[PDB]
RNA sequence: AGGAGGUAAAAAUGUGAAAA
RNA sequence: GCUUGAGUCUCGUAGAGGGGGGUAGAAUUCCAGGUGUAGCGGUGAAAUGCGUAGAGAUCUGGAGGAAUACCGGUGGCGAAGGCGGCCCCCUGGACGAAGACUGACGCUCAGGUGCGAAAGCGUGGGGAGCAAACAGGAUUAGAUACCCUGGUAGUCCACGCCGUAAACGAUGUCGACUUGGAGGUUGUGCCCUUGAGGCGUGGCUUCCGGAGCUAACGCGUUAAGUCGACCGCCUGGGGAGUA
């Protein structure tokens, strides 16, 4: 366990699915939750709704590593992004800073040609 | 003989060694008759950016006019120095004088 | 309609960081003529002085490192 | 591309004088210079069309010198000619 | 694109994320380029932005109001 | 360079040589050239252990000295020099001090170019130098894989090597068969690239073009007698077995690497 | 007034003769 | 012979114009290792597919080819096609001002010639991403399509070939003449540069409109208006732009 003290929440969120994960500040994760794997799947999956559910099940057993203030670093958009911004607020924690990071290219690859 | 804005980075160990850097392509300036305009050397300077690594650089200016064929040798030297680090030169626009700092 | 070297003819540098930075946004981004009012001649040159900072370190392309 | 003093001394062989840089004469040769000039140019990259578009241009625009010279003085026309070599 | 907010904030009002690029950006750089549309498709829109100043200038002339 | 004759008579057709006309067309320097007797591929027991070889044209060995140990001496290339043993063409470089030798001529080489050796020579085509003063990333040929080995590495015609990395004592090199081999820091390498890059495009046109290079028509396997080979046999053309070697080795997949010894010395394995 | 977000699975066919 | 035609010279200007050699960041992908782990992913929903081997997620290092966010605008350049990260080397054209010089050297043109998006083809390299054909899962009456998961040629580079586009401002080229307004853009001149201005002058170019023109829509000082010179082309539709 260690009890480290300060925690990176790492919340990779796309258009369809959110992943919650709470790593250490060195990156080594100590730990995660996703929307889908908080019930909620398909259509209901992808709802700021759900976002809010995941981060407290992903709040939770930190606690066991003791993190008490953690920088939140979001990653693309998608339903939630900033549902469960507050929703993990509320879990008890001190929100030291929220740096979003995203990957945006400066035209490089090539993007597909779906969604007809 | 046209004129060129050098100016180019140097690893902060090898910042040291700068009066000699400068001292030898002052030679080549010399060399090549070149009416060297400055030589401000903002010093151990921090980048923007991390290149690969080292937070702070090293800056230095030269502003040369100098001949076509020797300007073609010297940006060979600094590709194939490793001191030196994102060395880049411009064109003439009538050699120019004080810096901005 | 901004204030430039349209009277008070000069050139522009690059080594005027400080002055470029009144021409970009927190994350570097070039600002488009359309907020500055300057001149499309000098916008251009604004916009060469900026990449040449972005190329010798002086302003970062993007926030993070 | 030809250097300025280049042209200022082409002018100064061809024409009456120097102050004759519009002559008929140092017209042809001016041409003339530029293109073997760029001839070395063109004869690697072998994909500057925009530029051989621009050399093109030059070449028929000496020619008509030529052939306007020939019908103005026969003598003059054969005299440019040999000093510059370009018939064959 | 980073906010911190020290000590006395008690809310998110990270706004400066939507305010230059957060998802505007990678809404449309999803897919399709193709080079052709972008240029009609802003042509058919600044051609009603021209027309968007053209209706307001020939206004003032009835509804009694 | 590629040039292709005009179709005169059937097997002058498809013929394209590589025609060079910077190479010297003379007699080779005679203190370089020991006498090569061919075997047609027969060891001490004199049996064919390794078929296909035999006849051709007679070869004199060019001693070409690839271990360049002359350090510090600068030397101007003579000229250049065909090689009926190599694949490339040899350069015959004169040393300041009056001593003659062969070299790998590189791609940039002309006659009357300046190459040396040593630990202080200029990054320049054909300069012998240890891999610890070689900038990363650039491209050498003919490379060490042992310190004053003599140079095993590339070669050959139009080939080279990527020097990638430089982990302190070794240097991670990209072979040409897409392979990454780490190999000590201090060995030597010759700056540039194997020039005659054409080679490649040789077609030889006729059987007998093949035949006096030395090489001897192969018998296919599925047409010999089933005592003779694995294959073979039936009425026609029928194969139904799995191919192999004449000797009975499952050939089109079966990994023969096994070595151990230099094993951590693969960092990637071509693929 | 100025610029950004959100917005539809299926939905086939209809033959051949009438205007002071 | 002359000069208002065309052209040359001197002096400046803006520019994704063309070609070659290097190089930077972001991103994607892969590889190696650590932490850690039951879902991941996709859609309208779902499934195929990856995953307790231990992915995705997250961190460090490295390897790669291609494409260059913002700048960027009915802005500019180019004969057209088409050309936008930056630096350097060679180089084309156009435009404006003041005079000088040649003295109609002009315009155009069948044949002919050069150039010419993409796709496609030949030889040799390269291959991240995207992705014809193709496989599978859905949708469906069936789906050989649209959607999703993978994926080859090809897209990339060098050198050749093909010479076709709704190659289109659907408007041939050169010159002259016939009221304006709001713009953009780049040179040049004068005035108190007292102050982002006041009074003008060319080119390029955007939209709205008078006269006149047209079948009408609309065009409209860059005319489809009014004249002149030369050139290409049309003669009902299908056949067919085939034999």
């Amino acid at each position: 366990r260690k009890q480290v003290s300060d925690g990176v929440a790492h919340i990779h969120a796309s258009f369809n699915n959110t992943i919650v994960t709470i790593t250490d500040r060195q990156g080594n994760a100590l730990g995660w939750a996703t929307a889908g794997g908080s019930g909620f799947r398909g259509s209901r999956k992808s709802t700021p709704f759900a976002a809010q559910v995941a981060a407290e099940r992903c709040a939770d057993a930190v606690k066991e590593y003791g993190i008490k203030n953690l920088e939140v670093m979001v990653k693309g958009p998608g339903p939630g992004r900033e549902s469960t911004i507050r929703a993990l607020n509320a879990a008890g924690f001190r929100i030291t800073n929220i740096t979003d990071v995203t990957p945006i290219p400066h035209n490089g690859c090539r993007p597909p040609k779906k969604r007809r | 003989m046209r004129h060129y804005e050098i100016v180019f980075m140097v690893h902060p160990d090898q910042s040291e060694q700068v009066p000699g850097m400068i001292e030898r392509y002052t030679a080549a300036i010399t060399g090549a008759e070149g009416k060297i305009h400055r030589l401000e050397d903002w010093g151990r300077r921090q980048l923007a950016y991390p290149i690969n690594k080292l937070h702070k650089a090293h800056y230095v200016l030269m502003n040369v006019e100098a001949p076509q064929e020797v300007i073609d040798e010297l940006e060979t030297t600094f590709r194939f120095n490793d001191a030196v680090i994102r060395s880049m030169v411009m064109r003439t626009k009538h050699a120019v004088t004080e810096a901005s700092p | 309609f901004c204030r430039f070297t349209a009277e008070g003819v000069q050139e522009i540098d690059y080594k005027d960081i400080a002055t470029l930075k009144n021409y970009i946004t927190e994350s570097g981004k070039i600002v488009p003529s359309r907020i500055t009012g300057t001149r499309a001649k000098y916008q251009r040159q604004l916009a060469r002085a900026i990449k040449r900072a972005r190329y010798l370190s002086l302003l970062p392309y993007t926030d993070r490192h | 591309s030809l250097s300025t003093e280049a042209t200022a001394k082409i002018v100064s062989e061809f024409g009456r004088d120097a102050n004759d840089t519009g002559s008929t004469e140092v017209q042809v040769a001016l041409l003339t210079a530029q293109i073997n000039h760029l001839q070395g140019h063109f004869a690697e990259h072998k994909k500057d069309h925009h530029s051989r578009r621009g050399l093109l241009r030059m070449v028929s625009q000496r020619r008509k010198l030529l052939d306007y010279l020939k019908r103005k003085d026969v003598a003059r026309y054969t005299q440019l000619i040999e000093r510059l070599g370009l018939r064959r | 694109i980073k906010v911190r907010e020290n000590e006395p904030f008690d809310v998110a009002l990270r706004r400066f994320k939507r305010s230059c690029e957060k998802a505007g950006v990678l809404a449309e750089v999803r897919r399709r380029e193709f080079y052709e549309k972008p240029t009609t498709e802003r042509k058919r829109a600044k051609a009603s932005a021209v027309k968007r100043h053209a209706k307001k200038l020939a206004r003032e002339n009835a509804r009694r109001t | 360079a590629v040039v292709k004759c005009k179709p005169t008579s059937p097997g002058r057709r498809h013929v394209v040589k590589v025609v060079n006309p910077e190479l010297h067309k003379g007699k080779p320097f005679a203190p370089l050239l020991e006498k090569n007797s061919k075997s047609g591929g027969r060891n001490n027991n004199g049996r064919i252990t390794t078929r296909h070889i035999g006849g051709g044209h007679k070869q004199a060995y060019r001693i070409v000295d690839f271990k360049r140990n002359k350090d510090g001496i600068p030397a101007v290339v003579e000229r250049l020099e065909y090689d009926p043993n190599r694949s490339a063409n040899i350069a015959l470089v004169l040393y300041k001090d009056g001593e003659r030798r062969y070299i790998l001529a590189p791609k940039g080489l002309k006659a009357g170019d300046q190459i040396q050796s040593g630990v202080d020579a200029a990054i320049k085509p054909g300069n012998t130098l240890p891999m610890r003063n070689i900038p990363v990333g650039s491209t050498v040929h003919n490379v060490e894989m042992k310190p004053g080995k003599g140079g095993q590495l590339a070669r050959s015609a139009g080939t080279y090597v990527q020097i990638v990395a430089r982990d302190g004592a070794y240097v991670t090199l990209r072979l040409r068969s897409g392979e990454m081999r780490k190999v000590e820091a201090d060995c030597r390498a010759t700056l540039g690239e194997v020039g005659n890059a054409e080679h490649m495009l040789r077609v030889l046109g006729k059987a007998g073009a093949a035949r006096w290079r030395g090489v001897r028509p192969t018998v296919r396997g599925t047409a010999m007698n089933p005592v003779d080979h694995p294959h073979g046999g039936g009425e026609g053309r029928n194969f139904g077995k799995h191919p192999v070697t004449p000797w009975g080795v499952q050939t089109k997949g079966k990994k023969t690497r096994s070595n151990k010894r230099t094993d951590k010395f693969i960092v990637r394995r071509r693929s």
